[PDB]
């Protein structure tokens, strides 16, 4: 009825519906993975390209929002650049006002509170998005995981998208206390290229990127020879 | 009613309030536009309520500059406003360039003030509906001479024979043959009466409608009088 | 907190630029152990001749600018030529705000091969020369710098410009009052900018006509 | 200042003048220019100074008298109403962006009743103003440089019960002082008087 | 930001939003007041949801000046906007004249604000009535403010559930003439008939406006009182 | 500390029959010292047709010509590609000295193109707008020396002989030559090289010339 | 300075069961003389009387906002002001504007109607507050006045005799200023009566 | 400057000289003077150059768009209270301009005069400019309200002449304009050298 | 359908309808077939065709800066909002800096200026699509925002209505555009337009505009004159 046309609006037994609405569209999108590896911090993303004259890098999911921290998101892509363009402003107010880097679980406290406070008023719409902090601050690595409702949380690992609850199964089979990244971009790709099913769309690719002490604890993107080919 | 918005697109991407307010031209007067290598002339039915209202009190066809005329169709309280904007514009431009406005240049200060609309003010008081008037401007400059048309879309063509209002549709078929590219103005004089005869529902009179022309060679708004229209209609 | 002379000049390859590691405040020598040479990016550096808090500030806005927009954006980082100009822009935008940065500056850049070398001023002037000298290095430094590049036109190597640098050195703490012995030397060539360690010039007091006798007012 | 303003009041009239002096700060640019501005058809006022200040005031009191008749069905006000709407222009005009208005000025008006019910002033209004905001009801006022010689001159010869004759003597004697003392040449006065007819222009007394 | 009004007229004639406010402003716990030559008391009962709510910490006679008080029946949270409104609009009235308020003139200002939001845009009304009572320079008052704004000068009334049968217990009690001690007397006796259980210091709450001041009464004033009755 | 210093050089302009020929020194100096000699922000390029020609405070001249910039790229932008021409350029010149009118510009200005007839016209201003078409003009802190010379030589005024002919690009250009290196021996704020533009309706040639370096 | 551009001189005396309150009655621009014929008193009820001093442009303006603020008063409570309340409250009103103050000084005085208690009060042009037992007094005679009231005041004083000494204070200090004097008016109140005095002075 | 004109039986006279001193240097020589708001009324110009030209381009704006709203001409009385009541909002603003405005309206001649300070003056005769106390007293001289079209012309064209010849900031080439009914035409444009061997050769 | 009404309303399966609904104004406009090559971007707009002798002119291809162009699809009326603020933030950037702005910083300068229009209530979407056309130091570009908010980096696309044919088109000849010259490549941008056109017309230089930008080369418009030489001589085969 009209029990479910805003935000402000709590149900009969105290749900959001809207917030509820819009987990349901990071539900139907792309597949996302991350693992952390006891030195930093490894997220890949598959990439439903719609035609097959797509410029490889476009529509990359994930964006650098520090040096040492980047968020990726899963979701409606231009509703998370708004979740990234928010998180770069807050990591240069600590870099410009506090004169020092953000702390992994303080980036993502300030993500959830952006989330959170479109959830709240009649005028906004809640985020179709869950937003993946990735950092690797003077608290060690972190990995983060910002749900539509403004809910976030410490992981280890974490599948979002479609088949979340397969790639899920695929991450407890690993140790993430013995894991290294230099293995981990190979076993978390070949996670996506079986939980993932190439009689829907024919156009699939990978996308990888980490931040660990190998890399100077920067946040970057692969060299495209380490991803396995399929 | 309000059940819809006023920005809610329809499911087949055409905006509420804009395609409404197309339909509100075609239950107005009809308006001529004749664009000929000596001028343009801009013909336009008055379409008077009664006989008991003096005929120089609702001019269609209203002037921008000494260069420039505007001929409305649709309401015409929304019609004063855009004329009332486009000549600040064009005085404006002559205060700064020393130079006449060009024609197109025009047309666009008019259709930037036909698309601010919305519900949500904030920091702007935005209009609270589309204008329900579609504007015919016509002039010469550098370029020589012109017709525009801006309409409730906010969409501006450049044309060479353009008919807005209720008799639009039927003068499209006659825009079709009986127009080339080299007339004369006296030749695209006598076009637009004989159109503007057959669209309209009474008798047409010297005093029943208007007609003004915009020379090339003179370069100046040239309006008629009822002694001058009557000369067309006997050719 | 001030900054004194900063002198700078292009050879064939790089530029060269110099500036003492003293920070006075009026006449009190403060600070004689602060860097001056500040590099911006990867290809270029700035120094400046005037208050050090405005500096501070600004090559603190200057250097967030060439990083967020590399970082951000999948784009190729800044030419020395581009952010000479935020440089410029930036400054003339706080003198209009009746604020200003009340300092000269000296900009050095080189990116593949295209030598970049200019200068700034607190009101917002630019100019580009093959010789840039602010503060008091302007009228004692500046001369010197003129006459060698103009002795030979096709350039000057490294080797024989780091000899004028060092007759331009050695005259300005000569003449200076608010100077000290330390310099460091930052070059930017083809490999990117490089500044050195803090080195002092040999310098000569041992004129005869300098002794006790010639020089007294008896 | 350089141009003066004599108003005295009397039992059944009162007489204004103004000379019609306009300089440029030693040049004359007229002789004959009217400083004594019809407000109501019993009300006048006759402001001294620049010619800056001086329209642009009597503009602005003049045209919200008639929209205060507008708005209340042509009912004209007393003469206490409009001097005290006067001065509210001046004193919320010295602490104001735009600066002080440098008029002096001398309101007069004749007080009628408006109906069978009015019970209030019968006799004749003079107000003493200033450019500060000034107010005050004397029986003759004065200003410009020629205003000490002829305030003492009506502490000599001024009388309540003058009539309409021998008080057009006496403002012949206060036209011929400023003329005979004052360096600054005032030549034409504009003598006019406010009765229970109305205003009138005297033709006489120059 | 929602600028439009939530309280209208009915096709009947009546703001149907306050209607529904009083119903709200009714359903609290009991609150009374009487006057009297002397002085003014008003009465409260803290109503503890359990056993575990710290009757001490809870109150519902509120003091808003050195000679003002209020007692309240209604939605609690709405009354702080109102009590809060009312201690800063009396020191206010201080810093102006130097002079404490008269009770009129404070009831006056907090119906305009009663009154503010039946008019504004996007508010709903407030649930709650007050009890406003304390001296001024023309003796002792007792008014009672409601949530439309209408706010009256009692004598001796009664606001909350229960509250017509002990309004109608205060008309065969009240004596024109009765003093101060007399009035404690029987407004803690006009809590007792309509009251569930058996009344302690820690579960009703008077204050009794003296001579210049308010005064709530402390758990051992009270005490003295209950023991007597 | 004060925002204004002038900066120095001159620019001047000799407008002929169908081309105008521009000039201006390429020197730039401050307080006591030299800043440059190989300064090129003298003269500004608006359309192909219409150059700006300024000098005084070298800060507020960069932010002039950029401002005036943009205002052309509108000006392109909202008349179908249009380029405009020197008349309203120089109007356009007009208004924004005036527009900052208590803070103005320490720039003194020179619009400087052809007409829609072909002809040359410079028009000149103050540091507030002050305009007005004339075949020729002088600025900057070497005025005062050439504007009285070319007086003497353009209008043939107190001369009594007949008319010469009309001069064409290279007798202008000879002719303004003598005027700078007159200018460079008398005026030291004035002088180590100055570049001449000859804006034909056949584009534009550029040519340099060697002033006295001191 | 512009305090004294008006002139004029207000003081006003405490008695046993009265006070009384003086005014001198001339106006002037600085040396001339404008008008021979105006108090500087104020009557707003039976019981408060307050006379301003200074600049007569800001003698006017304030006491046209007093009076709007004063009638105000008595529409929303129903009852006449009091001397304590009404002192406070054009206190008040000189120290809203106090970086763009009035070039007033009020000399306040008041009564209860019913107690019999003198009230004085005289605040400066920023509202400076000061309630003497005995005296007060504003204007460019101030510095005479001082003089006048301290040599010749006793604290139980009857009201004919008050009157007395206020006026040979108000005019033995107006002979010395050449910016007040011509007369004065004066006004004794009591709890019972009001009486309103104009004395003979010097038209010098 | 030295800019004069006088109303009398046969319209308007407008003179003028033509020249711009910033100082002891002459910027020009050749500076119009009446702006031609249009094509019945006249403005002129003393003082500052630029806040002449710049007001003066208003006041030929707003007289434009009068007669594209009413349909109409504007007044004289019309057009300098437009221009007053612009000066008069900046008299603090450190303006130096002073301005005659002349016209043929409906109601025949008038010739009014704006300072810059937001004055508005109405006479037949005036005399602006710094040089303007030369050109009074050989005009005060020969004026009379019954003039011919001829010797009027003569009169103008004769009392710029000898304030330009004794003021240094006056000179150049006298202008002449004349205010009929149909409008304005310029009469004359000479040289005040060449003007100075017609009158004492 | 009582969830398509209002912008910020989710459906109870996850769209939005009302970016939806505005997706379709895209597919309505003309067709606009964009090409980018080895150092060229070639943009082939169809304008419409005169009837019978009257030639209606509207502007769609417009220039943004010297190295910037796009042609817009859709409500025209929102595809000169973009242009203002498309023109006015490349000013910006060339006062700052003066250089041009790269293609890679202003194609996610479009996707925010989209963003802000598709969350606050009383705002509705830009009902256009674009395609940018620019070169920069990292080489050509070609972009094509939606008004989702998305922009996606193509080689070849072509959105308009009917402009499914002409993208079936280029997903022929899409691998052989790094090796084409400039003439070659004006070749496939208008044999790919041509497919979208009615059952009984074929292109012209009355219909068909035709933007270019290079390495060497500014954003040049070539409409009816220049565009003779690379339209008198072309013909549809099958
Ligand atoms: C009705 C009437 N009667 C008269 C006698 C006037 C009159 O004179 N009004 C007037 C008003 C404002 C002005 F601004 C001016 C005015 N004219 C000028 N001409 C030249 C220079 C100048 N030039 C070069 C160097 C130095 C100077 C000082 C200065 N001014 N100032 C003149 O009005
Ligand atoms: B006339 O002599 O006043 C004439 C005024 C006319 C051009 C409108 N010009 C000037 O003499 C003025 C003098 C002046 C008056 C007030 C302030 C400053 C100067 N000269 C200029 O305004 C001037 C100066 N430099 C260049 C151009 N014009």
């Amino acid at each position: 009825s009209g029990h479910d046309q805003s935000t402000d609006v709590f149900s009969a037994e105290g749900r959001v519906f809207q917030v509820e609405y819009a987990g349901k569209a990071v539900d139907n999108s792309s597949t996302a993975v991350a693992a952390c590896c006891k030195d930093g911090v490894v997220v890949a993303v598959e990439k439903v390209h719609t035609s097959r004259m797509l410029e490889k890098g476009s529509n990359n999911r994930i964006h650098a929002v520090d040096r040492q921290a980047g968020i990726c998101i899963c979701g409606l892509l231009p509703d998370g650049r708004a979740i990234v363009s928010r998180a770069r402003q807050e990591a240069e107010n600590s870099r410009d006002i506090f004169a020092t880097p953000i702390r992994g679980s303080v980036l993502a406290n300030r993500v959830g509170e952006f989330m959170h406070a479109y959830t709240t008023h009649f005028a906004y719409r809640p985020f179709g998005c869950s937003a993946i902090i990735a950092s690797y601050a003077d608290d060690g690595p972190q990995l983060f995981v910002s749900d539509p409702s403004g809910t976030v949380a410490g992981y280890y690992g974490v599948a979002l998208g479609k088949a979340k609850t397969v790639a899920k199964s695929e991450l407890e089979k690993l140790d993430f206390s013995s894991l290294t990244c230099d293995e981990a971009v190979g076993k978390l790709a070949s996670i996506l290229h079986e939980v993932h099913d190439k009689q829907k769309d024919k156009l699939y690719e990978v996308e990888v990127a980490w931040v660990c002490d190998k890399s100077d604890r920067k946040f970057v993107h692969v060299p495209a020879d380490m991803v396995p080919a399929e | 009613e309000y059940d819809r918005g006023v920005n809610t697109f329809s499911p087949e991407g055409r905006i509420f309030q804009i395609e409404y307010a197309v339909e509100a031209i075609k239950l107005g007067s009809t308006s001529l536009g004749i664009r000929t290598p000596e001028g343009v002339v801009l013909a336009a039915e008055k379409r008077v309520p009664s006989t008991l209202v003096v005929p120089s009190s609702m001019s269609k066809i209203m002037e921008v500059d000494s260069h420039i005329a505007a001929v409305m169709s649709g309401m015409v309280a929304d019609a004063r406003i855009l004329v009332e904007h486009a000549r600040v514009e064009s005085q404006n431009h002559r205060f700064t360039y020393n130079e006449p406005m060009s024609v197109e240049s025009c047309t666009l200060a008019t259709c930037d003030l036909s698309i601010q609309f919305g519900e949500s003010g904030g920091r702007r008081k935005l209009m609270s509906r589309p204008f329900g008037v579609s504007l015919l401007i016509a002039g010469v400059d550098e370029k020589g001479p012109q017709l525009w048309q801006t309409d409730p879309s906010g969409t501006h063509t450049r044309y060479d024979a353009q008919a807005i209002g209720g008799g639009a549709e039927a003068a499209q078929s006659v825009f079709t043959e009986r127009y080339h590219r080299n007339m004369t103005l006296e030749e695209g004089e006598t076009l637009a009466v004989d159109i503007l005869k057959q669209v309209m529902e009474d008798q047409l009179s010297p005093e029943n409608i208007e007609v003004a022309v915009v020379r090339a060679d003179d370069g100046k708004l040239h309006m008629y009088t009822p002694t001058e229209i009557k000369a067309i209609m006997s050719r | 907190a001030s900054g004194g002379s900063v002198i700078a000049i292009k050879y064939k390859g790089g530029v060269l630029m110099a500036a003492d590691t003293l920070l006075s405040y009026g006449s009190l020598a403060k600070w004689p152990n602060i860097p001056r040479i500040r590099l911006l990016g990867s290809h270029s550096a700035v120094c400046a001749t005037g208050s050090y808090a405005d500096f501070q500030m600004m090559a603190k806005q200057v250097e967030d600018n060439i990083e967020r927009q590399k970082m951000y954006h999948n784009v190729d980082e800044l030419s020395p030529s581009e952010v000479f100009s935020y440089l410029h822009r930036s400054i003339y935008q706080k003198r209009c705000d009746f604020d200003p940065c009340l300092c000269q500056m000296v900009f050095i850049g080189v990116r593949d091969g295209e030598t970049f070398l200019a200068g700034v001023d607190d009101v917002g002037t630019r100019w580009e020369d093959d010789c840039i000298a602010t503060g008091y290095g302007a009228y004692i430094a500046l001369p010197l710098l003129r006459q060698a590049l103009e002795k030979n036109p096709d350039g000057l190597s490294r080797g024989e410009a780091m000899r004028i640098l060092t007759d331009c050195l050695r005259v300005l703490f000569y003449r200076e009052c608010r100077a000290i012995n330390k310099f460091q030397v930052a070059d930017a060539a083809s490999d990117g900018v490089r500044i050195s360690e803090p080195f002092d010039v040999e310098t000569h007091w041992e004129y005869e006509g300098y002794c006790f006798e010639k020089t007294a007012i008896i | 200042m350089a141009e003066t303003a004599i108003a005295f009041r009397c039992k059944d009239y009162v007489m204004v003048a103004a000379a019609g002096l306009n300089a440029f700060y030693y040049i004359k640019i007229t002789d004959a220019e009217d400083k004594i501005t019809q407000l109501d058809t019993h009300q006048l006022v006759a402001c001294t100074g620049e010619n800056g200040p001086r329209v642009n005031f009597t503009e602005y009191i003049k045209c919200n008298l008639a929209l205060n008749r507008m708005r209340q069905h042509g009912r004209h006000s007393s003469c206490e109403s409009t001097a005290n709407f006067m001065r509210n222009c001046l004193a919320s005009a010295i602490r104001s962006r735009e600066g002080a208005y440098q008029v002096n000025c001398l309101f007069a008006g004749y007080d009628t009743p408006v109906s069978e019910d009015d019970d209030g002033v019968v006799g004749p209004q003079l107000f003493y103003m200033d450019y500060l905001g000034t107010l005050q009801a004397v029986p003759y006022g004065c200003h410009g440089y020629g205003a000490c010689f002829v305030t003492a001159l009506l502490d000599r010869l001024w009388r309540p019960d003058l009539s309409q004759q021998e008080g057009l003597e006496l403002m012949q004697k206060c036209c011929d002082e400023v003329k005979r003392r004052v360096i600054i040449s005032n030549s034409y006065f504009f003598v006019k008087a406010v009765t229970k007819n109305g205003v009138e222009v005297i033709t006489a007394v120059h | 930001e929602a600028f439009y009004g939530l309280t209208t007229f009915s096709p009947s004639g009546k703001l149907i939003q306050i209607e529904y406010a009083t119903t709200a402003a009714g359903k609290g716990t009991t609150a009374l007041g009487v006057k009297a030559t002397d002085g003014v008391v008003i009465a409260a009962k803290k109503k503890a949801p359990s056993t575990l709510v710290d009757a001490s910490s809870i109150q519902k006679v509120f003091v808003l000046d050195e000679h003002v008080g209020c007692t309240y029946s209604g939605m609690g949270p709405d009354c702080r906007v109102l009590i809060d409104s009312a201690r800063k609009n009396c020191q206010q009235y201080k810093l102006m004249y130097n002079e404490p308020i008269p009770i009129s003139q404070l009831v006056r200002k907090i119906s305009a604000i009663y009154q503010e939001f039946t008019q504004s845009g996007g508010v709903r009304p407030f649930g709650c009535s007050l009890l406003v009572a304390g001296v001024d320079a023309n003796g002792y008052h007792l008014y009672q403010v409601d949530p439309s704004g209408t706010f009256w000068a009692w004598k001796a009334t009664a606001i909350g559930t229960g509250s017509p049968d002990a309004k109608a217990f205060l008309e065969k009690r009240y004596t024109v003439d009765m003093e101060l001690e007399d009035a404690v007397h029987t407004a803690l006796l006009t809590l007792k008939e309509g009251f569930d259980g058996q009344m302690t210091s820690e579960n009703t709450q008077v204050g009794r406006v003296v001579e210049n001041r308010f005064e709530i009464l402390s758990v051992d004033q009270l005490r003295d009182y209950l023991d007597q009755i | 500390w004060s925002p204004y210093q002038d900066n120095g050089g001159t620019t001047a302009a000799i407008a002929g029959k169908d081309f105008v020929i521009l000039a201006g020194d390429t020197r730039l100096n401050g307080d006591f010292c030299l800043h440059s000699r190989h300064d090129q922000s003298k003269i500004f390029q608006l359309t192909p047709y219409t150059y700006m020609a300024s000098n005084g405070m070298q800060a507020d001249r960069l932010q002039l010509q950029q401002m005036l910039k943009y205002r052309v790229k509108w000006y392109k932008y909202n008349n179908g590609g249009k380029v405009p021409s020197t008349k309203a350029i120089a109007q356009l010149m007009s208004t924004m000295l005036y527009h900052r009118r208590f803070f103005p510009y320490y720039t003194f200005n020179m619009v400087v193109g052809l007409d829609e007839e072909g002809h040359g016209v410079c028009y000149s201003y103050d540091a507030v707008g002050s305009t007005e078409p004339f075949l020729y003009g002088t600025r900057g802190s070497a005025a005062s020396f050439v504007e009285p010379l070319l007086d003497c030589l353009i209008n043939r005024q107190h001369m009594t002989s007949q008319a010469p002919p009309e001069m064409t690009k290279e007798e202008t250009l000879a002719m303004l030559k003598n005027a700078f290196t007159g200018a460079a021996e008398r005026d030291i704020y004035t002088g180590d090289s100055v570049s001449f533009f000859i804006i034909t309706k056949d584009g534009v040639q550029q040519e340099s010339f060697e002033l006295r370096k001191d | 300075s512009i305090m004294a551009y008006s002139g004029g001189s207000v003081m006003a005396m405490a008695g046993k069961e009265c006070f009384v309150i003086i005014s001198d009655n001339r106006l002037g621009e600085q040396l001339k003389t404008i008008s021979t014929e105006v108090p500087k008193l104020h009557v707003v009820n039976d019981s408060i009387v307050y006379g301003l001093t200074g600049l007569r442009t800001d003698q006017q303006t304030f006491a046209n906002k007093v009076q709007f603020r004063t009638e105000m008063y008595k529409l929303r409570e129903e009852r006449d002001i009091t001397g304590k309340a009404f002192a406070a409250m054009i206190t008040s009103m000189l120290y809203e504007a106090r970086f763009g103050p009035w070039f007033v000084e009020p000399v306040i005085g008041s009564i209860d109607k019913s107690t019999g208690e003198v009230y004085l009060c005289a605040t400066d042009l920023i509202g400076a507050p000061c309630e003497p037992e005995d005296y007060v007094c504003a204007g460019t005679a101030a510095e005479s006045l001082h003089g006048m009231c301290e040599a010749l005041w006793r604290p139980g004083m009857s009201p004919e005799e008050l009157f007395e000494i206020a006026a040979q204070a108000m005019l033995s200090a107006c002979d010395r200023d050449s910016l007040s004097g011509y007369g004065a008016v004066a006004m004794i109140v009591t709890k019972d009566k009001v009486t309103t005095r104009l004395i003979k002075g010097r038209k010098d | 400057t030295t800019t004069l004109a006088f109303r009398f039986n046969g319209g308007i006279i407008v003179a003028v000289d033509s020249r711009a001193s910033t100082g002891q240097y002459i910027a020009s020589q050749t500076v119009m003077k009446v702006l031609e708001i249009n094509d019945y009324l006249l403005g002129t110009l003393a003082g500052g150059a630029a806040d002449c030209q710049y007001w003066e381009r208003v006041l030929g704006m707003e007289c434009r768009l009068w007669e594209l709203r009413n349909g109409s001409r504007i007044t004289v009385a019309a057009a300098s209270k437009i221009l007053a009541n612009i000066t008069y909002a900046y008299r603090n603003h450190g303006l130096s301009m002073g301005t005659m405005v002349a016209g043929w309206d409906q109601f025949g001649p008038s010739l009014y005069y704006v300072d810059d300070k937001g004055s508005r003056v109405k006479q037949d005769l005036f005399s602006v400019g710094s040089g303007s106390i030369y050109a009074y007293g050989v005009l005060d001289t020969g004026y009379r309200k019954d003039l011919s079209v001829e010797d009027a012309c003569d009169l103008a064209r004769r009392s710029i002449f000898h304030a330009t010849y004794r003021d240094g900031a006056s000179g150049g080439i006298v202008t002449v304009y004349h205010v009929h009914e149909k409008g304005w035409t310029k009469i004359s444009r000479d040289d005040q050298t060449k003007l100075y061997h017609r009158y004492f050769p | 359908n009582e969830y398509d009404s209002d912008i910020t309303t989710w459906s109870p399966t996850g769209r939005l309808f009302q970016i939806e609904y505005a997706n379709e104004a895209v597919n309505n406009g003309s067709a606009t077939v964009g090409v980018k090559g080895k150092n060229f971007v070639v943009l082939a707009a169809l304008k419409r065709s005169p009837v019978a002798e009257l030639s209606s002119y509207q502007e769609k291809v417009f220039e943004i800066d010297e190295h910037v162009g796009m042609s817009i699809s859709g409500l025209v009326a929102d595809g000169r909002v973009l242009a203002r603020y498309l023109r006015t933030e490349c000013m910006n950037y060339r006062y700052m800096y003066s250089n041009g702005m790269p293609m890679n910083q202003m194609a996610d300068m479009i996707g925010e200026k989209h963003q802000r229009h598709i969350q606050c209530s009383g705002k509705r979407p830009f009902g256009v699509g674009l395609l940018l056309a620019g070169y920069d130091r990292q080489g050509p570009h070609l972009y094509q925002t939606v008004p989702s908010g998305d922009v996606y980096d193509y080689k070849a696309t072509a959105m308009g209505v009917r402009s499914q044919a002409s993208r079936t088109y280029l997903e022929r000849h899409f691998e052989h555009f790094s090796d084409c010259t400039l003439d070659e490549l004006v070749t496939h941008a208008l044999k790919a337009l041509a497919s979208a056109t009615s059952e009984g017309i074929e292109l012209n230089v009355k219909n068909t505009t035709i933007a270019i930008v290079g390495k060497d080369t500014p954003f040049t418009i070539f409409e009816e004159e220049s565009a003779r030489k690379y339209l008198d001589g072309f013909k549809m085969r099958p």
